């Protein structure tokens, strides 16, 4: 009778108002930038800031197990990956994450996703573990720091190279790699993703356009 | 069920030679990637060397590069280790894993005991 | 050492085991129904899409009255469906922006969800305000949560990433059994139609059967290669379906604890994401990597029909309780049903 | 330590248990399945495609 | 724009041409 | 000659029969020959001694085969290119993958080239019919002077007017879609679809409606094709030239820029750019732009009605081939769709 055209009224009504409500939420959804920060609530972690009004909202990862081939598939979809390694008997964990950046940029549903690495302790701071830290040379393009310590500098330009080899082996158009040395402490960290993000984005407009 | 028994183990004096090997059952041998891994007394696990489907590819750890090498027979489902100029530093317990999926370029198989793709290991120690 | 003896001993044991198995094995399927015919032709068509998601899909679940039924998604929304008509009624704003899992509960009254905050939530839908709010938070787990299923409206099973799976009580909020018997971590699990026992899938390449009152492992079944994604249970109640990584299904039965089938072809080298079983336990439906789903035959193994039309991976895939319409979400934000 | 004797009895232990039970012949565990499907064939609405008269999903 | 030129020259073209068409069939008819 | 000189000619003809009994002086070329008269036999008949300049018709002669192969030119140029833009845009439509802004903006460029394309062929074919008719019976011109025989080709007009503005602006919709993107860092939340709709389609709505009504009151001059007053010609081309203006520094910017991200890290790719790119922006046209239409007289008013209507009746074929028929998500997705119809036969 009548009370059918009425529960489809209520019914209609009901679609339109969350769709009402989706449309602004899909408005606010895409204008955020979500990272992934990687090393080397409990289960995960949650973070804002912002710098000239972009939203950056990154994640955590300490709460889970040590085999991830699992719950990494769940971060296919974000702008970025910071990778922190510490350029610092040890037990050789620079090929352990040499391994694992080797792993995450071979992966299949991470194949397209570019990494910002950030390298610290240089205060800290390779002739055993590698026998090839003996036919180096400095690269003509570089700006050593005031300390101009000549081993220093000479193993800086030998791990940020190591890391660029992974990268420029394979995975050409696609994604790229923006390596950073963590000289600058206090906040000049953020001002350098704000400037990767800018042309990672970029750079992915002007490939879909297919003028790269 | 996925089964690894490794083999070889034995004691040796510095400038020896030794040979490893382990035999696999259960599953296709030609359709994986196989991995060396060793455990050192007091210390972590440790990756030392991988091998392609067909053998093209072949890395090492560095600590080891140009004194060891890796072989691999599909027919018969064995890998192989060849070990030469052994020093005292060189002795642990050494494992051979897979990585869990096929036709894929990318392991995670250098984790804890946890892993289950892996064998028991033959002890390796070198004095004197 | 004494170690040594202690593996020989379990060698022996399953040196036993294979044996009595292996006594077991007088006949195979294939040859009993080589009499019978072929089911024919099975050709499906898309009669509705759902556009409400933006984000991928992880997981959906069948309502007992077969018209509604939810969803999940990564932008961290639950959104409850009329199938009949296409429109939506209920949008459920989630805490946690990775969800990978949803339940619904057999009376209709309650919804659930979890993911990598290692925390199951209770949702009450029929309330005197009106409105939706969070009844119960389930803590306890080491590891993300990947699979619910309610028992009752107050009792649910869960498995997680911390190799275990335990027994809730909803309204204590505290555990009351714990399956601790894998090796890798739970992937999914199935209920028996009289909710006594249930299996579950693990990466050790295993399944388990539990006993849900004494709440031990009774049988362990073994023969496969890499990681089960995937796991559905037999209309009799006497077999069970699994799915995994090395594109391969297979077929297990309780009462024989040996395998009887394998649905395997030449040309599938994807993973299998889903699985489930039809009205009548004829037809078995799958999900893979390949963007489309197929459409196998339990009693002959061979393929009869397929399901295309995705443009990115299959996640989840549902049959109804009077098996009249087939639903299937995919990694891009739109639904369809089959029939 | 003694966790790890502990956990080495207990897979010895749950192998027994495995190994004490009864079984039957696959012969007879078989045409149960087809006997269940033979029976059930006439309430599949897949299996048998329905006239559109009955079908909500028009 | 040199579509619209183009037109308008060829127009004017033809007009003429009409004209002294019509004046021809004049003085021959 | 201003156009209608037909029209003074049959009204002179009038008033010489009008007077009755109380060269001929209504002649077109009366005043070069006024010396000259009619011999006295008793031009209307017999009478040779006043006619054209053998050199201008030998002139008149030459200039007809420029305008044939003119013509031959762009109606071969349309053609192509109006197949080539419907087969792209049944594509488009028939694959749901390919459904973005990005596509929608294509979609309505290529609907604006196909209109365009349409026009002018419409308006060219119903044109040399009107002059293709013998004139016969002195009566019967009287009916090919009036309202009604002119009556379907002024609304052509109108419609080919239309369709020539609402193609540049089109063009720069597309320069300034594309210079936005790159501006701002992040995703720019809701495109603005209905604003660059409206530009597109709606704004040249407000200069070719204020140009009908001029020419209908003050020079209604016959079929409404001819331009004889500049100032009201000069209605339609402030619109033309500023689209091209604004055109050219998004060019440069964005040609600045991919220079910037290959510094930053050769001359083949940075030349393969600006090649693709010139099509969907219109350079061609700002090239001959400051060549006006008043200061052309000999050969330099022939060679920019040759090189504008060269590259201006195919570049509705180039962008359908560089941007549908050779993008690779576009032939990635069709052949997915061979192998699902080949695979349903077996």
């Amino acid at each position: 009778t009548e009370d059918q055209r009425n529960e489809e009224k209520a019914q209609r009504e009901a679609n339109k108002k969350i769709e009402k409500q989706l449309q602004k939420d899909k408005q606010v959804y895409r204008a955020t930038h979500r990272l992934l920060l990687l090393g080397a609530t409990s289960g995960i972690f949650e973070t804002k800031f912002q710098v000239d009004k972009v939203n950056f909202h990154m994640f955590d990862v300490g709460g889970q197990r040590d085999e991830r081939r699992k719950w990494i598939q769940c971060f296919n979809d974000v702008t970025a990956i910071i990778f922190v390694v510490a350029s610092s008997n040890q037990t050789n964990r620079l090929q352990e994450a040499l391994n694992l950046f080797k792993s995450i940029w071979n992966n299949r549903w991470l194949r397209t996703i570019s990494v910002i690495l950030f390298l610290n302790k240089q205060d800290l701071l390779i002739e055993d573990y590698f026998p090839e830290f003996a036919r180096y040379t400095t690269p003509e393009d570089a700006t050593p720091e005031p300390g101009e310590d000549p081993r220093v500098t000479r193993a800086k330009y030998f791990i940020r190279d190591e890391f660029l080899r992974i990268s420029t082996a394979s995975g050409d158009g696609r994604h790229y790699c923006y390596p950073h040395f963590t000289c600058a402490v206090d906040t000049e960290n953020i001002r350098r993703v704000f400037n990767d993000c800018r042309d990672i984005i970029q750079r992915m407009h002007l490939r879909q356009y297919e003028l790269l | 069920q996925v089964q690894l028994q490794e083999s070889g183990g034995g004691l040796v004096q510095p400038g020896g030679s030794l040979r490893l090997s382990c035999a696999a059952s259960g599953f296709t041998f030609s359709n994986y990637k196989m991995n060396w891994v060793r455990q050192a007394p007091g210390k972590g696990l440790e990756w030392v060397s991988d091998i392609s489907q067909s053998g093209a590819s072949i890395s090492y750890t560095g600590s080891v590069k140009g004194r060891f090498t890796i072989s691999r027979d599909n027919a018969k489902n064995t890998l192989y280790l060849q070990m030469n100029s052994l020093k005292p530093e060189d002795t642990a317990v050494y494992y051979c894993a897979r990585c869990p999926a096929p036709f894929t370029r990318d392991c995670f198989d250098v984790t804890s005991t946890t892993y289950a793709y892996r064998g028991q290991g033959t002890q390796v120690t070198v004095s004197s | 050492s004494e170690l040594d003896q202690l593996r020989q001993e379990a060698e022996q044991l399953k040196n036993q085991i294979r044996d009595a198995r292996k006594a077991c094995a007088d006949a195979t399927l294939s040859q009993i129904t080589n009499n019978i015919d072929p089911v024919g032709r099975i050709q499906m068509r898309t009669r509705r899409t759902l556009r409400g998601h933006l984000a991928k899909i992880y997981a959906m679940h069948w309502g007992t009255d077969s018209r509604l039924l939810v969803s999940a998604s990564q932008d961290g929304k639950l959104i409850i469906w009329d199938s009949y008509t296409t429109n939506k009624v209920h949008a459920i704003p989630l805490r946690s922006s990775w969800v990978m899992t949803c339940a619904y509960a057999p009376s209709g009254n309650y919804v659930a969800c979890g993911g990598l905050d290692n925390i199951c939530s209770i949702y009450n839908l029929k309330t005197r305000e009106g409105n939706v709010r969070v009844s119960r938070e389930l803590a306890g787990h080491t590891g993300y949560l990947s699979c619910c299923r309610f028992l009752d409206d107050n009792q649910i099973v869960t498995s997680s990433g911390d190799t275990t799976c335990a027994l809730w009580d909803i309204e204590t909020g505290q555990q009351t059994t714990t399956f601790t018997g894998h090796t890798g971590d739970v992937m999914s699990l199935s209920l028996a139609p009289d909710t006594r026992l249930f299996v579950s899938g693990a990466c050790d390449a295993s399944a388990k059967l539990w006993d849900v009152r004494e709440g031990m492992c009774r049988q362990t079944f073994t023969g496969h290669e890499s990681d089960i994604n995937a796991i559905c249970f037999f209309p009799n109640g006497n077999a069970f379906a699994t799915g995994s990584d090395d594109a391969t299904c297979r077929l297990f039965d309780l009462r024989a604890d040996q395998e009887l089938m394998t649905y395997s072809h030449d040309n599938i080298i994807c993973g299998i994401t889903s699985v489930s079983f039809s009205k009548s336990g004829r037809l078995l439906l799958a999900g893979y990597d390949d963007f489309n789903c197929n459409v196998w035959d339990a009693l002959k193994a061979d393929r009869a029909g397929v399901l295309a039309g995705h443009d990115n991976r299959v996640s989840c895939l549902g049959v109804t309780d009077d098996g009249m319409a087939v639903a299937t979400g995919s990694w891009d934000s739109f639904l369809k049903i089959w029939n | 330590n003694t966790a790890s004797i502990a956990q080495a009895r207990k897979l010895v232990e749950q192998l027994k248990m495995e190994a004490n039970i009864d079984r039957i012949k696959v012969s007879k565990a078989a045409a149960d399945l087809m006997a269940y499907c033979e029976a059930h064939a006439k309430e599949d609405p897949l299996l048998t495609p329905v006239p559109a008269s009955e079908n909500p999903f028009r | 724009h040199s579509q619209g030129t183009f037109t308008s020259d060829y127009s004017k073209y033809l007009d003429s041409r009409r004209a002294e068409d019509f004046v021809k069939w004049l003085e021959s008819t | 000659p201003s156009g209608q000189v037909m029209d003074f000619l049959f009204e002179k003809w009038k008033l010489y029969g009008d007077q009755c009994h109380h060269c001929p002086w209504y002649l077109p070329w009366h005043h070069k020959v006024q010396h000259r008269f009619v011999f006295k036999r008793c031009p209307w008949r017999d009478a040779s001694q006043c006619q054209m300049d053998g050199e201008e018709i030998e002139v008149q002669k030459e200039v007809a085969k420029m305008y044939s192969s003119f013509q031959v030119m762009y109606t071969v140029g349309y053609s192509l290119s109006l197949g080539a833009l419907l087969l792209a845009l049944a594509i488009l439509g028939g694959l749901s993958k390919l459904h973005c802004t990005r596509n929608a903006i294509h979609a309505n460029l290529f609907a604006s080239f196909v209109l365009k394309a349409s026009s002018v062929l419409v308006i060219d074919g119903l044109l040399r019919t009107r002059y293709s008719q013998k004139i016969g019976d002195d009566l019967s011109v009287s009916t090919w002077l009036s309202d009604g025989a002119v009556a379907g080709c002024r609304v052509a007009a109108v419609f080919m007017q239309y369709g020539i503005v609402a193609n540049y602006c089109w063009l720069l919709v597309e320069g300034l879609y594309l210079h936005n993107l790159l501006g701002l860092a992040t995703l720019p939340e809701r495109s603005f679809f209905s604003l660059y709709l409206g530009i597109g389609w709606g704004a040249p709505m407000l200069f070719v409606v204020p140009w009908a009504v001029v020419k209908c009151l003050f020079e209604n001059v016959q079929c409404w094709t001819s331009n004889d007053n500049m100032g009201f010609w000069w209605i339609l081309r402030f619109p033309v030239f500023l689209a091209i203006l604004i055109n050219f520094f998004i060019f440069v910017r964005i040609v600045q820029l991919l220079v910037a991200k290959l510094r930053a890290r050769y001359k083949f790719r940075l030349a393969k750019s600006t090649l693709t790119l010139i099509p969907l922006l219109g350079v061609h046209e700002v090239v001959f732009a400051f060549v006006t239409d008043e200061h052309a007289q000999g050969t330099l008013r022939s060679a920019k009605l040759f090189f504008d209507l060269f590259l201006s009746s195919f570049q509705g074929l180039l962008v359908a081939v560089l941007y549908c028929f050779l993008n690779k998500e576009v032939q990635s997705e069709l052949r997915r769709r061979w192998h699902r119809w080949r695979l349903g036969k077996v």
